[PDB]
DNA sequence: TTTTTTGATAACTTAATCTCA
DNA sequence: TGAGATTAAGTTAT
């Protein structure tokens, strides 16, 4: 790649192509400022086929400076995401083993971003950045896959037009809310039996940690 | 502020959310209100009372029903009534978003509370009083309660609207225009301060022209400003930076503009402003709120509208600027093909002129009212004070050499190369400059030109903002709709109505609670009428119904909360006991009974009932739509200023959509005025009533001077107070003979044939025949119009047909239109030399079928001798019009790999320019004389839409000839060489239906 | 998204594995829902399945939700709510699938079902006692286990002479052949309707341990076998000319113009079924006519009824006439026409 | 860094399907 | 050896 030098792997094979065009047009501007994530949360989730992670969780935010790239991966609980997030699976389950709790670490969940880098506290400003790379990054993981997991209610809305083909897909309150309205109801087994009405097995939150 | 008109209508996002308002005052200043915001919710004094926070806010809202809509079968007589429940609830505002367990009143977002609860139409002037006005910041007037700060109203005043009319030229190279690698070139603004004063500007980046091209325009009389405070607004030429072009660009959309102003502005132009802008200097245009607490950092936001049987751009700014697209606005009005700029132009500006002197390419004409009706000539003249390229014969564009208004036309001297004849089509159609090769080598003459072609487009948005009256449509659908006029162009059917629905709502005091699980049956039932025959050569009268669907919506009181109950039947021994019981236990004044087929596949009989007792919502709606309509249309007629257009024009329109969409909302599943026994009895009365006015003129004898209806005059639902005589007392002239035939009809259209042939007796016969049916035939509000004298008229399939129309004022020897109603002509499906073919051929025939012969063949002769002049000659490709070969066909959504099974359509490559799911499409597909038939849909896909084409090809030809030959075979009857028309060529027999 | 999605999504789940047993019709629009919220769903919008004790000859059903058969949706009522009288098996005890009922002469007998293991199904037979299969936890084995009724197995864990039909309940006449001197089991009338036997023909029936076994037909059939002998269902049926007779067999109400009115008010249970049900259905099920046929019937007719009284029926359409059920059933049709007239004069009266 | 979406159908048109093989 | 009956959907018109 011209600006910032990618080992194209054979599962995303019929997306870098077009990616490297639609990138390179931002790149010339965007590179040269600074963003909150390291200039290297751009291909990392490319690796290993994408064959088993039937389930995509999906966010808007990649955090503040503390970023870490895929969504909800940073140790130190402290994030107001991860902590409801984590609260809300020890109530479903009850588990105490507690040394950060993240969505990533799953035989068969994958996370994403929406956005792949935004600026230091500059959320929702980069819409027209990362907005072509976005559909096209989008297709791919709609191409095959069980269920999607986006959170940000309205953040969210525009998804349909970025959506190339029919697929299940759920969009959740984020936890910042208005008023604390995520751990009132948010029905996270229906992921897990939604998987059961494709003939697909469920999977429990809790594999590794 | 005292007298001050309300021009846009906002509310800010922020930490404490305020619901802010800019006018506008008599002078030329901008004040701005704020108000504080809540939610509201008007649960009953039984769900708030226990709860942890006392009532922040309570009004006395008063006694309100409820009354509970359902449906259900009822497999007997036993219907329980229906339960209404009057209460105490009260009118309850809470600054944050509280679940209550009662939630009653739904499905109103926030804005239509707040204007209904406190009163306030939001377009209009008041007199603010300064009572309860703060001066909470530097003109930002905050005060409590916006109830009393309204108590009167004003008529409103012509304020002086400040408007940003602007486009901007970029660099097409090769592709679309982007905003990371294509540079800005000709930004233009027809910028119209609060003065009075049109300024005209075109700023050209200097980045492109040289010392040498600058320093000339400066000599010709132009600027090169290096900063913003040193621009001269009273210029028309300016030779500025780009990082300056976007500072300059960025202080006039900051400025409290009443508007701004684009085509295919919020998808690209003012997205192209913004991130330029933020891309290149790195500032961000700030939209200070009204009193400087939110800063927004524009940006353009997405809205998705799509139908389970469209994607809009919008502004974000709370400032109270307007910002506005025209391109989107164009693809929501009426139906047409011209969507496009340079389209919609030579579809909208035309005149007729006269060449007054020739010459060697010098073709002087002339425009005015005696060569034209009327405005045409003006409006002619107002594109060609900028203008510079004017299409003639549909086919010749010549750049304007001189132009000269002089009172009331032009004075345009084109580049001719001698036109025959006198009177020609003078339009505005597109124009022969190539624009990507007028960028490849650019020079001063060329950089002017194209600042020429610039301001014309920045005009041009103007031109189409006044012809559309978007500005009277805004104003119209604020008054209407009950909503900001930032959202009356971006709101679909059910949540137009909502405002209007509340107000009525909350006039009569009630809520409507729906349960869950009230209908789910999937449609009702309907049927069309084959035509007669495939030829008449007679005259046809027409005769259309006055919206069919909502005037039997109001009716037959078809409303939810008026719906009895749906007694339905499986077996023919109880069908006829309970249809007894209901005839006898529900008179009929009182109770519309209505069968509708059967919603359940074991069911032969289902009764729907509805009570004529109380108004519904429905029913009270679109009467009120309707009468708004008639009351802001007469005025049009009495207004003579611009006003005339500026106000009295839109408002009947905007009536006139919402009163025909109720019907299709009262089917719609969800929706705050579902009602399937209603959309079910709707459809079964209008069916009932065009059965009623077919079989009444079908067989009408006009003997003497009376006509004979074919059928008794009677109610085909109940015994109403109608006479059943036939017969009629119809003043025709004496000596009338003629036989009417009812041939065809449409939801609300019905065609009689009638003997006679010349214009003028049958549209005396139509309009008296008119004048008479809504006398006797049609009842209570059931009006009929008599639309024009259709003769000519082809049946060519059940529903599709061409005639020859003349209205009740072109009698005779008035020129003819060929208005027709979905065939051939009115269809975009046909392409080229098509429909000129088909037109001949029907007007020879016209003659040939009129005098009577019924064993003339010679028509196909004919047409075999006329085709075969070009028939073979045209197997050439010779650069064929690729302009008008497609037809409305749009980038399709809905496909498995390919819609329309073929190569790459939808699918696709490289097709950047204008192309997108919802635009029309313009595209084509050594060997002459093809033999056999291969599918003929070969190359069919979505690639870069130009208008051009190869040349020295042989390449097979289309449904053209083929369809023509269908048509032709249909009009006539013997097939003695049907075969033999493409047995050589294709190899095929007409269906002949 | 909510609780409501949840527990819809977990049923739309649950029904989704039940809908052979068929609630198949409101499974479509389960999949309408889920087509929409979510933009699509795993799935698209009458038999056992295969799984698998001697057989209970008869008419076999099967139920699991809360009665279709395996050989085709044959789905039809049951004598006094028995399916609800013994609860729920199927909830109360998982394990279950497809409680199987086998009818028998107008007799309700449960035959196998398949689990689990047998010994709670077994253990649930006793606990609600209505019949049951055998005890094993064709002339061996399952023919020392004695019974009233035949039975030949599903697992362990000739020549006729003439016709004579038999005789079960009230206008109830199973069909019967007499071979060379014993009855052939051909209860069920559409094996005797898709195979029609000539008497005093030699015929393939084979015989395991007690019995043998295997429209112009259908009226040969109606011809020879006592004419007046119309098909009712799986059984056949005389006319039955009778009054008030039937409609006290029918409700078991003692036989009695206002002892009857007074009879149907001493029960409570008789009014509410008499107030339960409409006229046309009760009388229908009182002279036992099959639902297919005299729908048909009714709909090819052209009845006069006023004052809720039938006064001169006709018929317009004899293209029904060709069926010689049909046939039968409005030779009797005037006995139908008066107990409707009794029926619905009771009704008014109460 | 926070509330928000859409009218049902009735039918002529070209489409090869493919085999008589 | 040409004659037909849904698809596979759209496709325009009240
Ligand atoms: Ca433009
Ligand atoms: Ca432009
Ligand atoms: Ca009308």
């Amino acid at each position: 790649i011209s600006h910032a030098p990618i080992t194209y792997h054979d599962d995303w094979e019929p997306v870098m192509s077009q990616l490297v065009e639609f990138y390179n047009e931002v790149a010339s501007w965007l590179l040269r400022d600074e963003t909150s994530p390291i200039p290297d949360k751009f291909f990392i989730q490319l690796k290993q086929p994408l064959r088993n992670k039937r389930v995509c969780v999906c966010g808007i935010d990649p955090y503040p400076k503390d970023g870490t790239g895929v969504p909800f991966e940073s140790p130190n609980f402290t994030k107001k995401s991860i902590k409801e997030i984590a609260s809300s699976i020890s109530r479903l389950t009850g588990v105490i083993d507690y040394k950060g709790y993240n969505l990533n670490i799953i035989d068969g969940v994958i996370p994403w971003n929406y956005y792949l880098s935004c600026k230091l506290g500059e959320t929702k400003s980069h819409a027209i950045y990362w907005d072509k790379i976005s559909k096209l990054l989008l297709q791919h993981i709609t191409k095959h896959v069980s269920v999607l997991y986006c959170l940000g209610k309205t953040d969210f809305s525009n998804i349909r037009a970025k959506l190339e083909s029919p697929v299940t897909t759920i969009v959740g309150y984020h936890p910042a809310a208005r008023d604390h309205q995520f751990e009132k109801d948010r029905s996270f087994e229906i992921i897990n039996v939604l998987l059961e009405l494709d003939n697909k097995t469920p999977i429990n939150w809790a594999q590794g940690f | 502020g005292m007298d001050v008109r309300c021009i846009n209508w906002f509310e800010s996002h922020g930490e404490n959310r305020f619901l802010y308002l800019k006018s506008r005052c008599r002078n030329g200043e901008t004040v701005f209100i704020r108000f504080p915001h809540y939610f509201y919710y008007v649960v009953t004094d039984e769900i708030y009372q226990s709860l942890s926070p006392p009532p922040f806010n309570a009004r006395p809202m008063g006694k309100m029903r409820t009354i509970d809509i359902d449906e259900t079968i009822s497999y007997n007589l036993d219907i329980k009534d229906r339960k209404c429940s009057v209460a105490d609830m009260w009118l309850i505002e809470e600054p944050k978003k509280r679940s209550i367990q009662n939630a009653t009143m739904d499905e109103f977002f926030n804005i239509s509370w707040f204007y209904i609860s406190n009163g306030i139409s939001p377009d209009g002037c008041y007199s603010l009083d300064e009572q309860y006005l703060t001066k909470i910041n530097n003109g930002c007037y905050h005060c409590d309660d916006p109830r009393n700060c309204f108590a009167k109203e004003i008529p409103r005043f012509d304020i002086p609207r400040s408007y940003l009319f602007l486009d901007i030229e970029c660099h097409f190279d090769k592709k679309f225009p982007s905003v990371f690698i294509n540079p800005i070139s000709h930004t233009s603004y027809c910028y119209i301060d609060l003065s009075g004063k049109r300024l005209l500007f075109t700023l050209i980046n200097e980045e492109m022209l040289t010392e040498q091209e600058i320093q000339e325009a400066v000599d010709r009389g132009c600027l090169r400003i290096q900063s913003l405070m040193e621009m001269d607004y009273e210029r028309e030429l300016v030779l500025c930076s780009e990082i300056v072009l976007l500072r300059i660009a960025k202080q006039l959309l900051e400025l409290t503009f009443d508007y701004v102003v684009t085509f295919n502005g919020h998808n690209f132009d003012l997205r192209y402003i913004t991130n330029r802008l933020e891309l290149l200097t790195g500032e961000k245009i700030i939209f200070r709120s009204p009193d400087k607490k939110e800063a927004v950092h524009l940006c353009i936001y997405e809205r998705n509208q799509s139908s389970h049987k469209n994607t809009t751009f919008h502004v974000n700014n709370n400032n109270g600027t307007i910002f506005f697209d025209l391109y989107s606005f164009i693809q929501k009005s009426e139906k047409l093909d011209s969507y496009k700029l340079d389209s919609i132009s030579k579809n909208a500006f035309s005149c007729m002129g006269k060449v007054l002197n020739r010459g060697v390419r010098e073709m002087t004409f002339i425009g005015d009212d005696t060569t034209d009706a009327k405005g045409k000539a003006d409006t002619f003249a107002k594109v060609l004070t900028t203008g510079n390229y004017v299409t003639v014969d549909e086919d010749i564009i010549c750049k304007v050499i001189r132009k000269d208004i002089l009172e009331n036309g032009f004075k345009v001297v084109l580049s001719c190369p001698t036109l025959p004849n006198d009177i020609y089509k003078l339009s505005f159609g597109k124009d022969d400059i190539d624009l990507a090769q007028m960028y490849k080598d650019y020079n001063l003459n060329i950089a002017l030109d194209m600042a020429r072609y610039c301001i014309h487009d920045a005009c041009l948005c103007q031109y189409l903002w006044e012809y559309y009256g978007v500005e009277t449509k805004t104003d119209a659908g604020a008054a209407t709709y009950v909503l900001p006029q930032s959202m009356v162009f971006e709101y679909r059917a059910s949540t137009i109505i909502k405002g209007p629905l509340l107000k009525l709502l909350l006039e009569t005091k009630t809520i409507l609670v729906r349960s869950e699980t009230k209908q789910k049956f999937p449609y009702e039932g309907g049927k069309v009428f084959a035509p007669k025959q495939k030829m008449f050569s007679n005259n046809v009268l027409i005769f259309d119904y006055n919206s069919l669907y909502p005037n039997v919506c109001i009716f037959g009181n078809l409303s939810p909360e008026t719906l009895v109950g749906v007694v339905v039947s499986t077996n023919r021994l109880e069908e006829e006991i309970n249809n007894q019981l209901l005839l006898q236990k529900y008179p009929p004044p009182r109770y519309i009974t209505v069968h509708c087929e059967p919603r359940l596949p074991n069911l032969i009989s289902e009764i729907a009932i509805f009570d004529r007792s109380i108004e519904g919502t429905i029913p009270r709606l679109l009467r009120t739509f309707l009468a708004e309509r008639a009351r802001y249309k007469k005025m049009l007629k009495q207004a003579t200023s611009s006003t005339e257009k500026a106000i009295y024009d839109s408002m009947q329109y905007t009536y006139k959509i919402v009163a025909n969409s109720v019907y299709g909302l009262m089917g719609f599943r969800n929706s705050a005025l579902y009602s399937y026994a209603s959309a079910k009895s709707c459809t079964s009365i209008g069916r009932r009533m065009i059965l009623y006015l077919e079989s009444v003129l079908n067989g009408a004898e006009l003997s003497n001077g009376m006509l004979r209806f074919a059928n008794t005059l009677s109610n085909p639902f109940y015994m109403d107070d109608r006479d059943i005589n036939p017969i009629v007392k119809t003043s025709l002239p004496i000596d009338y003979r003629f036989r009417f035939r009812s041939v065809y009809g449409d939801t609300d259209s019905v065609f009689t044939e009638i003997d006679s042939q010349d214009v003028d007796k049958s549209i005396e016969i139509a309009k008296e025949l008119e004048r008479l049916i809504n006398s006797r035939v049609l009842f209570n509000n059931f009006k009929i119009e008599f639309e024009a004298v259709y003769k000519n008229l082809i049946m060519q399939s059940k529903k599709k047909y061409t005639t020859m129309k003349y209205s009740a004022s072109s009698n005779s020897k008035s020129v003819p239109e060929r208005i027709n109603k979905g065939t051939s002509e009115t269809r975009r499906d046909v392409s080229k030399f098509h429909k000129n073919m088909i037109k001949t051929y029907k007007t020879r025939l016209s003659e040939m079928l009129s005098e009577g012969r019924m064993n003339s063949n010679q028509v196909c002769i004919d047409i075999l001798r006329s085709l075969e002049t070009d028939l073979r000659s045209e197997f050439d490709s010779r650069s064929s019009p690729l302009e008008l070969f497609m037809l409305s066909r749009m980038h399709h959504s809905n496909y498995k790999s390919a819609d329309n099974p073929n190569m790459y359509l939808v699918t696709e490559k490289n097709n950047p320019e204008t192309i997108e799911l919802g635009e029309r499409y313009y595209f084509a597909y050594n060997v002459p004389w093809t033999k056999k038939l291969v599918n003929i849909k070969t190359y069919e896909t979505i690639i870069d839409r130009s208008f051009k084409l190869g040349s020295n090809q042989r390449i097979f030809y289309e449904v053209y000839f083929k369809r023509l030959t269908s048509e032709i075979v249909n009009l006539l009857d013997n097939k003695v060489l049907c075969i033999s028309f493409f047995q050589r060529m294709f190899g095929s027999r007409p269906t002949f239906y | 998204t909510s609780s409501a999605d949840l527990t819809n999504l977990k049923e739309l789940l649950s029904l989704y594995k039940s809908l052979r047993f068929s609630a198949i019709e409101k499974y479509n629009s389960l999949v309408e829902w889920g087509t929409s919220t979510y933009w699509k769903i795993g799935v698209q919008k009458t038999s056992i399945s295969d799984y698998y004790l001697p057989v209970y000859f008869g008419s076999v059903f099967i139920y699991s939700k809360g009665m279709v058969e395996l050989g085709s949706g044959n789905s039809f009522q049951i004598p006094d709510e028995i399916r609800s009288a013994c609860n729920k098996v199927l909830d109360s005890d998982n394990g279950i699938d497809f409680l199987r009922f086998v009818l028998l002469n107008n007799r309700w007998i449960m035959e196998d079902a398949i689990s689990q293991s047998p010994v709670n199904i077994f253990k649930l037979a006793s606990e609600y006692g209505l019949n049951i299969p055998n005890y094993l936890e064709y002339s061996i084995m399952e023919r020392s286990f004695d019974d009233t009724f035949p039975k030949i197995s599903i697992s362990y864990i000739m020549y006729i002479e003439s016709i004579k039909v038999d005789r079960i309940g009230d206008n109830i006449f199973i069909p019967s052949v007499i071979t060379k001197g014993k009855k052939i089991l051909v209860k069920d009338v559409d094996h005797l309707i898709r195979s029609k036997v000539r008497e005093h023909t030699f015929v393939k029936v084979k015989k395991k341990n007690t019995f043998s076994i295997l429209g112009e037909v259908i009226k040969r059939i109606i011809d020879t076998i006592g004419r007046d002998y119309y098909v009712n269902g799986k059984y056949f049926s005389k006319v039955g000319i009778a009054g008030l007779k039937q409609l006290t067999n029918k409700l078991d109400i003692n036989e009695c113009v206002d002892e009857l009115v007074d009879e149907i008010n001493k029960s409570g249970t008789v009014k509410r079924k008499i107030k339960n049900q409409s006229v046309f259905d009760l009388s229908r099920e009182c002279l036992g006519y099959p639902e297919a046929d005299f729908i048909t019937l009714v709909n090819n007719m052209r009845f006069k009824i006023e004052n809720c009284k039938v006064v001169n029926f006709n018929i317009e359409n004899t293209n029904c006439l060709n069926n010689p059920s049909i046939e039968t059933i409005y030779g009797n049709f005037n006995q139908f026409v008066s107990i409707f007239n009794t029926v619905t004069d009771v009704k008014k009266r109460l």
